[PDB]
DNA sequence: GGGGGGGGGGGGGGGGGGGGGTTTTTGGGGGGGGGG
DNA sequence: CCCCCCCCCCACCCCCCCCCCCCCCCCCCCCCC
């Protein structure tokens, strides 16, 4: 078995040292150029490694949680003899995938998927702390201290069950200060609204992601995934278990605050395109232009949501007081007079927002609510559309209609930038900057 | 509309089903309440959109409405829609006072 | 192999399909070629089965009901084919398909029996094997009342037309065949549940012994429906009839069909000796009786009350005990202690034949309706008034030659066959003056005297414990005989010096074996030994030289040991047993022999209030024995207070001294 | 005489059942053999009596559609070879593994390779003749095919489930074959095989292979359930294709089989040994579908000239008048074109109208008929309709411990229709709710951290009393009714129903409503055929087209036809929609909005689409006019009315 | 023919001497017929009892 | 002819292995009470 | 009298147990005195 697994990593790093295009070594260079910057994965597209020999294409679809390892401890090999001197250490390289292969919608994956690399697209709706696997456990038995240590790959592990040559029952334990540990995050996923079925309710997936994937996305960002649509044995049918994707790749449509607040990503072409925007006489004109363009006139209106956008400066003094930089605008009037629409177009717009209508909201469901985790059987704080919304806009069609005490929770997240609750035992005051 | 989850409570109108329903007092029931069985008085019906519970149910139900009239003392100068507190979207529905 | 198995199944199959099927023109209708497939059956039971000792295709057939849903419609239809045109006369082919038929259910019927010679297949088979042959029972039984019976004897009053002079070998066999369908249909009774003992019980035993497929009911297998079906099938007359034109070939089946309907039915069931509610109301009372002795030992208040009870003994130490009615009465105090011990005495162990009288539960009675008992009573009454002496000559006839090779199954039911009719008549003629001895006189006749004597003899020696207890039995039953003839008076002093010294040895030794057997065993050597001692004293070589080879403590323990069990014997059981120790203790008065301590343990047991009836004749016959028994006991001690230790123990057969415990001088 | 293990019977033989029970009989295996010849030469020689093979046809079609299911009717099966029709309703679980394998032999005849499309093929068993409510189980059911109806009350989550599946012993050769997983109970292995012994098993990494699962909770349907009693309810369990054929608060009739098994959570807290029971679907149903022929005549009916007025006509065809209320209907029931402008700007295609009149005037009636007609309603009256119960609601999920949406009504009939009946007599804060769905398609929910927005892509018919229980045509429309602009200008249809005396047009209508009720008394070639001929001889008395070729030919018309706007007499709808607006600055008119232009247009399109024309032409644009306008006219006061409507006559009376 | 089972007989006593209330009930009569009366305050589902 | 010794079966005890072990917030509906 | 508000209720070691193995005890049979 080992030797064909041999051979498999051969071929992989074959792969990654043969690999060439317009007389560049894409994959040497972009693996030393990572290894530079101390981030230790490489990003794979699969059109080449089709395009290089697809026998190894053909390996990896067909089994791609046993060949993805093998090609990640390929990556290692090369990454040490590209970066480290031969006869004069590095974690193990995670491998990134990227595929243009025909998207399966999310509610049409299925038991024909399984363990296949899936690519598919949605909403993440939630993301979870980072949890810690393991990638190595270092090993000892109880009793005789036989020292030993497993490897680990997480694509679906346990200890021995007795030990490797009396040691009792259920002999092993791990050491904590030579095992070696990853950041693993939860992300859950919704579905694109515009392809629910009819009078379908929105599905969603959990999926899973590792070592830099993590922080990568945030709630409320359109993305892209590509993973192996893979399964695992919960707690709770008969012979039924829960789906889940084991993500390889993640591509959002466009990057924005995911892990940064003072950081940024912009390219060199968009910000002198954006450079030269900025010093155009009638930028104002156009950005009223752009803003809604099929809805007619009210153009006072249009040149507020520009300002109401784009937002003033936010300011701290020595003093300690704040000043409130974003911009609250009210349309009130008439009715089909194109508030809404114009509502929908921010919110569209917007490079964070949330829509809402003031009868289908609450005081909690809009700044903040108190949940209860069920098995910790304890308390702790979900964000509702402000916090949501934060760093950009809350769009709250209906809003007469909302009911006078879930109004009058927003004043504070609306003028303060803040959220102070204080309930069962939670005490804190969240950010709202919208 | 109650818990047990959520399910629906038969009310009168839907025990009377197939069957006879008498109401003393009638003019005492607020409008409010009088409306609500506009359904069952002729479309034989009970319709409902609570709590994420949906449905139809069926009240073929011969209604008895006992009423007084306003001020109980009968007013014989008057109409029988001036001795009453009840229009004629609920009038029409009787067959005969 | 399994795959061998699977073919045969396969192959049983595809014959089922060919025996033929019903008409919807509902008619049932023979398949073509059916004589050659019911040929190719047949062929297929004698191929693998026999020859290869494996019972595989006798499993088949019932798998696919060959015998249900072929067979019975044929032999029914042929029937009704025959009997229609019997009021009005290609029958001469379709009589053959109907003998196929029969001879098919004969061998579907066949007694099965497993014993070590019997094929690991056979012996692993015979379970459920058992239970198919209970289905066919119940279908031969009710389908159309059982009108296969009326076309069985049509097949017999077909070679029974011919003369005794023209009946060939076949015809012969033809009717023997007939017979051992009868015999076949009587026979079948459920199986034993044969447990493997290789692993060790569980801590909960055996769930049930019922071994009735789901369709079958006990019922349905009774007495009741085989004397319906048969009285409604007129195979009573049949047999009644056949039994009369015997003036030989034939005469062991139709022996072993009267051992068959006899084997497990009580004679004094068929005698009377709102009725059936009013004796419901008498064992009502009977067990109110036991209602009003538990409650006395029953605790007043809740069983957490508790009161903690202290029997201080008659020295200075202290037990323990909770029993809150014990605290007034020591009698429940001292057998409390004695049941509390954690501990028992380990306990000891102890097939080619029926269940019978020979083994059944002692008080196991078949429950008759009214009308099938007067059918059997009335069949058996005309039977002993035409049959019994002929069949029974005709047999012992035989049976005196080829003793040898007579089998053990052949020799159980000629005992067993001779004792039931012996009894009956005995019975019968006991409750109807208009019944006579002489209707049963063949029993009486010296050879068969001779044969009873010679099978008892042999047994005995060759220790074959059944047919030992069956011939005791038989023994009984012509002591009894042979007192009757002898008030009604030759043959009785002829017997009363025949049976002189060796089978006076013999019979003195059967109870002193039987207490290591059946409780049934230990019964009938206890009614040989009354019906025995009984007849030599209304002989009375000498009456003390033969008595005295009984009066001895291997005896007294078959009778203490058989007497252990006086709750579920009979109350006339215990007079017997109490006559006997009327004799031996108060008027033999080798009284010592008595003074031991399972008796004083059994006597108490059985005069307690949770013993014996208050109303009893054998409770008063306890009473009475016991207030002499316990007078002399105390005599005794009295007279020797080295019995007091003696009472312990077996008395001492060094007789320098055992004279004088047995006398005291 | 014969090779035992291509050894066969006769069909005579197979009613000649001579084992035990069914399905040792189904298992022999030559009669097995013979059962897998019968039902191929059933789905082989079986015809139509046209004399095509039905299922030559059907399974031309599974491999057209690529599909794992091959529908086959029961009562095919009891026309021919009928013993296997009761073998199929007796023991299910048997015969339709032998069936299913003879299904895939038949299709790979018919499809060479299509083991490479799917594996395997299930036979939907369809028209099973006999049918059970929930309350009607028993145990004489148990194991048998049942067929049952209920509204599905609990829909869970769609699940791989292992199919064929190895294990590993941990002791001596690992691999053990290939069990098959059922829908009850968990692989039990009590000793290995390969060491006939005890031990711990784990399932084997080697090969195992899934299917799709989903538990359905079915319910008494409320109505059957009779009054007082609890609804009964059972388990239902979809299997492969069968998962998602149905949504929550849905009505199915289901067939399947009833199976049972030990549980000891049921066992322990009853005290019996009583077990746990499921339906295993064979078949779900929810009508609106069509064939070849079918539509083909759709497209014959469409091109006849009195087409649009045929359907009008035929819209409750048992209500007397009321044509411009038919008209709405109809032009509600098709709907417009949704529209949506590079992605940035999206419209609404629904029309919305409401009946607003007079008592005894059949607007109830006429609402009960839509929710009868239109391929996804649903119905609710006045104060029984909550805020959340039209919209959606949160709820703590019972079995997850957290929060989840549950759609409300305008969720149910998303892409249809829902009926307010009794509108004015809803609370305001209920009303209020239905702005967002109305107009902008959608619902936004953002309450307990959810956030979200659902489609609720409806057409509202609602029908109403003005004020005080009558109308007054001495009063403006805004004095008439207490309903706000806002939700008046969302009902871009108005008809107002008055209930006047007027002697002759009584006369008909009271003559049409006694022939009405005799026509429609219970009392008034087989008999079944005959009486849903006489049915027919009734129906076209009164309905231009059949009511049954009525309801496919409106989903076809919503479905395939999206009528473009060309040609447009944009001068004409900005002189109407003007002279609209200027009149309508009368203080209680019907307020004149943009999205009553937009309405002339969504009526047109439904005109196109009615005759199932690509393209709008004049004579829909001008019937679309004539309706806006004399609905904006017939809600004036009589005052004023005669004045406008002359006024206005230049737009529509050229038509 | 397949065999079409055994047939179970239910012996449906009725018209007993007296009724006794819920409150009546004492364990001497265990094992005892009685007739009971009450109000049926809520039911269970028809379920399938294993018998034999 | 009875008692001792040898041999076989059956039962019991001990050891070893294995498995099991409520208040607080949010939302919704319905009922009751107060103000114009 | 009607409508709106607001109030209420509800969702890893230790013990018990079971299985397996070994030895001892009790009975039966055969031989010897
Ligand atoms: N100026 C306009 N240009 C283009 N379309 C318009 C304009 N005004 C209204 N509409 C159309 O009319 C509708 C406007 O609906 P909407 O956006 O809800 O208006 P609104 O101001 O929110 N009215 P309301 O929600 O009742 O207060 C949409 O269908 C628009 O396409
Ligand atoms: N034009 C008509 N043709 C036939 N039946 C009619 C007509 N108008 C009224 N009816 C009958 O009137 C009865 C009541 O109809 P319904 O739909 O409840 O009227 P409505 O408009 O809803 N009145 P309301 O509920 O008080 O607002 C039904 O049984 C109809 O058959
Ligand atoms: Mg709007
Ligand atoms: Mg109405
Ligand atoms: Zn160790
Ligand atoms: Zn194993």
């Amino acid at each position: 078995n080992d030797d064909d697994n041999t051979e498999i990593i051969k071929s992989f790093k074959n792969f990654i040292l043969e690999f060439r295009l317009d007389s560049q070594f894409i994959y040497r260079d972009q693996l030393r150029n990572n290894i530079l910057v101390k981030n230790y994965s490489l990003t794979v597209n699969m059109e080449h490694l089709i395009g290089y020999n697809e026998d190894i294409y053909k390996k990896l679809s067909d089994e791609p949680s046993d060949i993805i390892p093998l090609f990640e401890t390929a990556i290692t090999q090369v990454a040490k003899r590209i970066s480290i001197l031969s006869r004069a250490s590095l974690p193990t390289f995670q491998l990134i995938l990227n595929s243009n292969a025909n998207q399966i919608p999310l509610r049409d994956l299925d038991s024909e998927h399984v363990s296949k690399i899936v690519r598919l697209s949605g909403i993440i709706i939630s993301t979870s702390v980072l949890s810690s696997r393991a990638t190595y456990l270092s090993i000892m038995c109880r009793n005789c201290r036989h020292t030993t240590s497993i490897t680990i790959n997480n694509f679906n592990v346990s200890l021995p069950r007795s030990c490797l040559s009396n040691c009792g029952p259920d002999p092993y334990i791990i050491i904590h200060e030579s095992s070696k540990f990853i950041d693993q995050q939860f992300l859950k996923l919704q579905e694109i609204p515009e392809l629910v079925p009819v009078g379908e309710m929105p599905r969603n997936l959990t999926m899973t992601c590792d070592r830099y994937l993590t922080n990568k996305v945030i709630p409320g960002t359109r993305v892209t995934i590509v993973g192996i649509y893979s399964i695992y044995n919960s707690k709770n049918g008969v012979a039924i278990r829960t789906p889940y994707i084991k993500i390889l790749g993640i591509q959002s449509d466009v990057e924005t605050s995911s892990i940064w607040n003072s950081v940024t990503m912009f390219t060199e072409e968009e910000e002198e395109e954006f450079l030269q925007l900025s010093r155009n006489p009638k930028l104002y004109e156009i950005l009223t232009n752009s803003i809604a363009p099929s809805i007619f006139g009210n153009e006072d209106i249009k040149k507020a949501i520009v300002c109401l956008l784009m937002g003033g400066s936010k300011k701290i003094l020595p003093d300690g007081m704040r000043l409130r930089g974003d911009i609250n605008v009210l349309l009130l009037g008439d009715p089909g007079t194109a508030k809404s629409q114009l509502l929908k177009f921010v919110e569209k717009v917007s490079p964070i927002a949330v829509y809402t209508s003031g009868k289908g909201s609450s005081a909690a469901g809009l700044t903040a609510s108190v949940q209860r985790d069920p098995m910790t059987r304890e308390f702790y704080l979900e964000g509702g559309a402000m916090v949501l919304a934060d760093g950009g806009v809350v769009c709250i069609d209906e809003f007469d209609k909302m009911r006078d005490e879930d109004r009058v929770a927003i004043h504070e997240a609306m003028e303060q930038q803040t959220i102070s609750i204080a309930k069962a035992g939670i005490t804190t005051v969240l950010n709202s900057r919208t | 509309v109650v818990r047990d989850d959520y399910t629906i409570e038969a009310g009168a109108l839907m025990l009377a089903d197939n069957g006879i329903c008498c109401i003393d007092e009638f003019d005492k029931m607020d409008i409010s309440d009088q409306v609500a069985i506009h359904e069952a008085m002729e479309q034989q019906t009970i319709s409902i959109a609570k709590a994420g519970i949906h449905a139809t149910l069926n009240a073929r139900t011969s209604i008895l409405a006992a009423a007084n009239p306003v001020g109980g003392r009968y007013n014989r100068k008057l109409s029988l829609r001036g001795n009453l507190n009840m229009t004629a979207p609920i009038m029409s529905r009787f067959d005969l006072f | 192999a399994d795959f061998s198995l699977t073919v045969l199944r396969a192959r049983i199959a595809l014959l089922a399909t060919a025996i033929g099927g019903p008409d919807y023109t509902p008619p049932y209708k023979l398949g073509d070629d059916c004589l050659a497939c019911l040929k190719d059956l047949k062929r297929w039971f004698k191929l693998v089965d026999d020859q290869q000792k494996r019972w595989d295709v006798a499993m088949a057939v019932a798998e696919y009901r060959i015998l249900t849903d072929d067979l019975l419609p044929i032999l029914i239809d042929w029937e009704n084919k025959c009997s229609l045109a019997a009021k009005l006369a290609n029958k001469a082919y379709y009589d053959k398909i109907a003998l196929n038929c029969l001879q098919l259910l004969v061998l579907m019927t066949w007694p099965l029996i497993v014993t070590e010679q019997s094929s690991s297949n056979q012996i692993t088979l015979y379970g459920e094997l058992k239970k198919h042959q209970l289905v066919y029972k119940k279908t031969i039984l009710s389908m159309e009342s059982g009108k296969v019976l009326r076309a069985a004897i049509r097949l017999a009053l077909d070679v029974i037309k011919i003369d005794r002079l023209s009946r060939t070998p076949r015809d012969n066999m033809v009717l023997k065949l007939v017979l051992n369908f009868f015999r076949n249909v009587i026979a079948i009774e459920p199986g034993e549940f044969t447990i493997n003992t290789k692993k060790s019980m569980p801590k909960k035993g055996i769930t049930s012994i019922d071994t009735l497929p789901p369709n079958v009911s006990m019922d349905d297998i009774s007495l009741n429906t085989v004397i319906s079906s048969f009285h409604k099938n007129k195979v009573f007359g049949f047999l009644l009839t056949l039994t009369s034109s015997l003036s030989d070939f034939i005469n062991i089946p139709l022996l072993e069909i009267m051992f068959y309907f006899t084997k497990d039915v009580n004679q004094e069931l068929l005698f009377p000796r709102t009725s059936a509610g009013f004796e419901l109301s008498k064992l009502l009372q009977k067990e109110h009786q036991m209602r009003k002795n538990v409650i006395k030992h029953t605790s007043a208040r809740h069983s957490r009350f508790g009161g903690l009870l202290s029997i201080q003994t008659p020295d200075k130490t202290r037990l323990t005990v909770s029993g809150s009615q014990a605290l007034v009465d020591e009698k429940i105090a001292l057998q409390k202690l004695d049941d509390s011990k954690k501990w028992n005495k380990r306990i000891i162990k102890k097939e080619g034949l029926p269940n019978s009288l020979l083994n059944s539960q002692t008080g196991k009675a078949i429950f008759f309706t009214e009308s099938n008992g007067k059918h059997f009573k009335e069949f058996i009454n005309n039977f002993i008034d035409s049959g019994f002496n002929i069949l029974l000559h005709s047999v012992t006839n035989y049976f005196t030659t080829e003793q040898d090779r007579m089998v053990t199954l052949e020799q159980v039911e000629y005992l067993l066959f001779f004792a039931w009719f012996v009894k009956y008549q005995l019975l019968r003629s006991k409750i109807d003056n208009s019944a006579d001895i002489k209707q049963v006189s063949e029993a009486l006749k010296e050879v068969t005297f001779i044969l009873v004597s010679s099978l008892l003899r042999s047994a005995y020696d060759l220790k074959n414990w059944t047919v030992t207890h069956a011939g005791m039995i038989a023994f009984n039953e012509l002591l009894n005989l042979v007192s009757r003839t002898k008030a009604a008076q030759d043959i009785e002093f002829i017997v009363s010096r025949l049976f002189s010294d060796e089978r006076i040895q013999l019979l003195s030794n059967l109870p002193k074996i039987g207490s290591k057997y059946s409780l049934q065993f230990m019964k009938s050597c206890i009614e040989l030994t009354h019906s025995v001692l009984k007849v030599l004293e209304q002989y009375s070589v000498n009456f003390q030289k033969v008595q005295a080879n009984y009066m001895t403590e291997p005896v007294i323990e078959t009778y203490i040991n058989f007497l252990e069990r006086f709750r579920e014997l009979e109350d006339d059981s215990i007079k017997k047993v109490f006559s006997f120790f009327h004799r031996v203790f108060v008027q033999a008065k080798e009284q010592a022999l008595l003074f031991r301590f399972d008796l004083i343990i059994l006597l108490r047991e059985m005069l307690s209030p949770d013993g014996l009836d208050r109303m009893s004749r054998s409770r008063k016959y306890v009473s009475q024995f016991s207030d002499y028994f316990l007078a002399r006991l105390k005599k005794r001690l009295k007279k020797s207070p080295a019995w007091f230790v003696g009472l312990l123990f077996p008395p001492l057969h060094n007789s320098e001294v055992g004279f004088y415990q047995r006398y005291g001088e | 005489d014969i090779d035992p293990l291509r050894e066969e019977l006769t069909l005579e033989s197979l009613s000649n059942v001579k084992a035990n029970s069914y399905s040792e009989w189904i298992t022999q295996p030559n009669v097995s053999r013979t059962i897998a010849r019968e039902l191929k030469s059933f789905l082989l020689e079986y015809t139509d009596e046209t004399g095509r093979s039905v299922y030559g046809a059907r399974i031309r079609t599974l491999g057209e559609m690529n599909s794992e299911s091959l529908e086959v009717n029961y009562r095919h099966l009891a026309e021919s070879k009928a013993i296997l029709a009761l073998f199929l309703a007796k023991c299910p679980e048997e015969m339709l593994k032998i069936f299913d394998l003879v299904a895939m032999e038949a299709t790979e005849l018919h499809y060479p390779d299509y083991a490479r499309i799917h594996s395997e093929i299930h036979v939907r068993i369809s028209d099973f003749p006999t049918i059970y409510s929930l309350r009607e189980l028993r145990e004489s059911n148990l194991s048998s095919l049942v067929r049952v109806t209920g509204v599905v009350t609990r829909r869970t989550g769609v699940f791989p489930q292992l199919k064929y599946v190895k294990f590993n012993c941990l002791k001596c050769g690992s691999i053990l074959g290939p069990f098959f997983q059922d829908s009850n109970e968990e692989i039990r292995i009590s000793f290995c095989t390969n060491c006939k012994s005890k031990g711990p098993f784990r399932v084997n990494g080697e090969k195992t292979v899934y299917r799709n699962y989903q538990r359905v909770t079915l319910q008494e349907a409320p109505g059957t359930v009779p009054p007082g009693r609890l609804p009964r309810h059972r388990e239902v369990i979809l299997l492969a294709d069968l998962v998602d054929v149905s949504k929550p608060g849905e009505e199915v009739e289901v067939t399947g089989i009833y199976k049972n098994n030990y549980d000891g959570n049921l066992n322990a807290k009853n005290g019996f040994p009583v077990f746990a029971t499921i339906i295993e679907a064979n078949s779900i149903k929810r009508v609106f579908s069509w064939t070849e022929e079918e539509e083909r005549e759709f497209r014959k009916i469409s091109r006849d000239r009195g087409i649009i007025d045929k359907i009008i006509s035929s819209m409750a065809p048992s209500i007397y008048g009321h044509r411009d209320i038919k008209t709405a209907v109809a032009c509600s029931l098709f709907g417009g074109v949704p529209k949506n402008v590079n992605g940035k700007h999206s419209i609404r295609g629904d029309i919305n109208v409401l009946l607003l009149g007079d008592p005894g005037t059949a607007k109830s009636q006429i609402l009960k008929y839509v929710e009868k007609t239109a391929h996804r309603a649903v119905f609710a009256t006045g104060q029984g309709a909550s805020a959340v119960g039209l919209t959606a609601s949160v709820r703590k999920d019972p079995i997850t411990k957290e929060w989840t949406l549950e759609g409300g009504a305008l969720v149910l009939a998303d892409k249809g229709v829902c009926l307010i009946d009794e509108f004015d007599k809803m609370n305001d804060q209920d009303r209020t709710s239905i702005h967002e769905a109305m107009e902008q398609q959608s619902i936004s929910i953002s309450k307990a951290g959810i956030v979200t927005t659902l489609q609720a892509r409806c057409s509202i018919i609602a029908a109403a009393n003005p004020n005080g229980g009558r109308y007054n045509s001495t009063l403006p429309l805004a004095q008439n009714v207490s309903l706000t602009e806002p939700i008046l200008s969302r009902f871009d249809i108005l008809c107002v129903v008055r209930d006047l005396v007027d002697e002759e047009a009584d006369e008909r209508l009271a003559t049409f409503v006694v022939d009405s009720h005799v026509r429609s008394h219970p009392e008034n070639l087989n008999a079944r055929q005959r009486r849903l001929q006489r049915q027919r001889k009734k129906e076209e008395e009164i309905s231009p087209i059949p009511q049954e070729l009525l309801m496919k030919y409106i989903h076809y018309a919503r479905t395939k036809i999206y009528p473009k706007l060309h040609q447009m007499d944009m001068d004409k709808v900005s002189r109407v929609y003007a002279d609209l607006r200027r009149e309508s600055i009368s203080t209680g008119s019907f307020p004149i909005t943009v999205r009553h232009l937009e309405s002339i247009l969504r009526i047109a399109e439904s005109f196109a689409k009615m005759r199932l024309s690509e393209f709008v032409s004049s004579y829909d644009l001008d019937r679309a006019i004539k309706v806006v306008v004399d609905s904006f006219v017939d809600a004036q006061k009589v005052s004023v009315r005669r004045q406008l409507r002359r006024s206005f006559a230049i737009y529509t009376l050229g038509h | 023919s397949p065999e079409q089972t055994e047939r179970v007989f239910q012996i449906s006593f009725f018209n007993l001497p007296t009724v006794h209330r819920i409150r009546d009930i004492r364990s001497e009569k265990i094992g005892s017929l009685l007739s009971i009366s009450g109000t049926v305050t809520r039911t269970s589902e028809v379920r399938p009892e294993l018998y034999k």
